[PDB]
């Protein structure tokens, strides 16, 4: 089969700056009709891929003028003249010149932006969950940059370990930020034994850690 | 408007079979070949094969012969992809896609169907509100959400107000608990001034367990 090798595997670009992604084929990709069916797709998390470029250099309808493609023989290049926030995602090259059709491994494009401190919110367990014998406390870190952020859970000021899970979003297509959700899960009995539930956040945008807390019952 | 609407997420035990559908509209179904693409962790995007909608003729990627069976029903404009002798490695998102130019540069894609192959028990989630309060406000804005707890396998989808509320929504990637159950949260930032006049409902779907919940999130 024809192997499509993409370079680089990932890149981080400030908006307004150029980006260049290379796609190398293991064999030539000239179809019987003389055309090279080399495509470039963009895929965002949880979405289907979207066509950007077809037949090496043709810009698909609705695709910004900022995107262009070139190439011959075994080396193909996608160029973004000036990167924008909406360009975030994974870029794939694809050949449809010879069966079986094959894709590149993908190139992740990340966007650089200014430091943004998170907005921190805390949610006590719902009455509905408490009725089921469990208590989940949620700490939300909204729209921050860079992605690196540290959450620490404290119960009556005692640092917790092994009772929480967190996940970070993909980078936002509009503002280039990230958000993070952390859940502290206790049994209802353990939850009722303590008063103060706190989420302590460390981030580059903060000069000292931010503590968001509540008193159980209040 | 060309549309490719795929069937919902499925969960199957090893050794079983699954038949994913792709309903086409907005174009003459017999005009274009229907292609199937797999997106599996590690393996990336792979073209599985194509179906000629007129005669049901098929060309498979050799890697998928004996695994995939592609068919079509012209009377309902529906293409099908059947996976046999399911194994863990078959866990992937399956896409149907077409090239409306009549050439194989794919311009329209289905939303994808996640097929999970597991012997673990299917579990529907509990949906709990994350009520807006003085602990979830920030300079005139209020954050609120839904906690979608303890489900298996993926995926859970969340919309707000039947898709009418999209601005300021963050639906987080699911976390895998030690128990082997997933959990996820979906949040939205809204004006704190209108908490008394606007209604916020999270629409949670977990197709493998037939879970379909519309949870109204009440202010505290």
């Amino acid at each position: 089969d024809i192997v499509m090798t993409q370079t680089p595997l990932s890149l981080s670009v400030t908006p307004g700056q150029p980006a260049s992604i290379s796609c190398r084929s293991s064999q030539s990709i000239v179809h019987s009709d003389g055309n090279i069916y080399l495509e470039w797709y963009l895929q965002k998390p949880g979405q289907s891929p979207k066509l950007l470029i077809y037949k090496v250099s043709y810009r698909f309808s609705g695709v910004p003028d900022r995107f262009s493609g070139s190439g011959s023989g075994t080396d193909f290049t996608l160029k973004i003249s000036r990167v924008e926030a909406e360009d975030v995602g994974v870029y794939y090259c694809f050949q449809a010149s010879h069966v079986p059709y094959t894709f590149g491994q993908g190139t992740k494009l990340e966007i650089k932006r200014t430091v943004a401190a998170p907005s921190v919110f805390i949610f006590p367990p719902s009455d509905e969950q408490l009725k089921s014998g469990t208590a989940s406390v949620v700490c939300l870190l909204n729209n921050f940059y860079p992605r690196e952020a540290k959450v620490q859970w404290k119960v009556d000021n005692a640092l917790q370990s092994g009772n929480s899970q967190e996940s970070v979003t993909e980078q936002d297509s509009k503002d280039s930020t990230y958000s993070l959700s952390s859940t502290l899960t206790l049994s209802k009995a353990d939850y009722e034994k303590h008063k103060v539930y706190a989420c302590e956040v460390t981030h580059q945008g903060l000069s000292s850690p931010v503590t968001k807390s509540f008193n159980r019952g209040e | 408007q060309v549309q490719l609407v795929q069937s919902g997420a499925e969960v199957k035990k090893p050794g079983a079979s699954v038949k994913v559908s792709c309903k086409a509209s907005g174009y003459t179904f017999t005009d274009y070949y229907m292609h199937w693409v797999r997106q599996a962790p590690g393996q990336g995007l792979e073209w599985m094969g194509e179906t000629n909608p007129r005669n049901g003729g098929t060309t498979y990627n050799e890697k998928f012969k004996g695994k995939a069976t592609m068919t079509r029903d012209t009377s309902t404009s529906t293409a099908y992809m059947e996976l046999s002798s399911l194994r863990s490695e078959d866990t992937a998102v399956y896409y149907c896609t077409i090239g409306t130019s009549g050439y194989d540069y794919f311009d329209y894609w289905g939303q994808g169907t996640l097929v999970t192959v597991s012997s673990a028990s299917t579990k529907g989630p509990s949906v709990f509100p994350l009520a807006p309060s003085s602990k979830s406000t920030s300079g005139g804005t209020a954050a609120l959400g839904c906690l979608v707890k303890d489900y298996f396998p993926e995926p859970v989808t969340v919309s707000w107000n039947s898709g009418a509320l999209t601005s300021g929504v963050h639906t987080f990637p699911a976390v895998l608990q030690s128990s082997g159950l997933y959990s996820l949260s979906s949040v939205v930032t809204v004006p704190s001034s209108s908490l008394g006049t606007q209604t916020y409902i999270c629409n949670v779907n977990h197709k493998p367990s037939n879970t379909k919940v519309d949870k109204k999130v009440e202010p505290k």
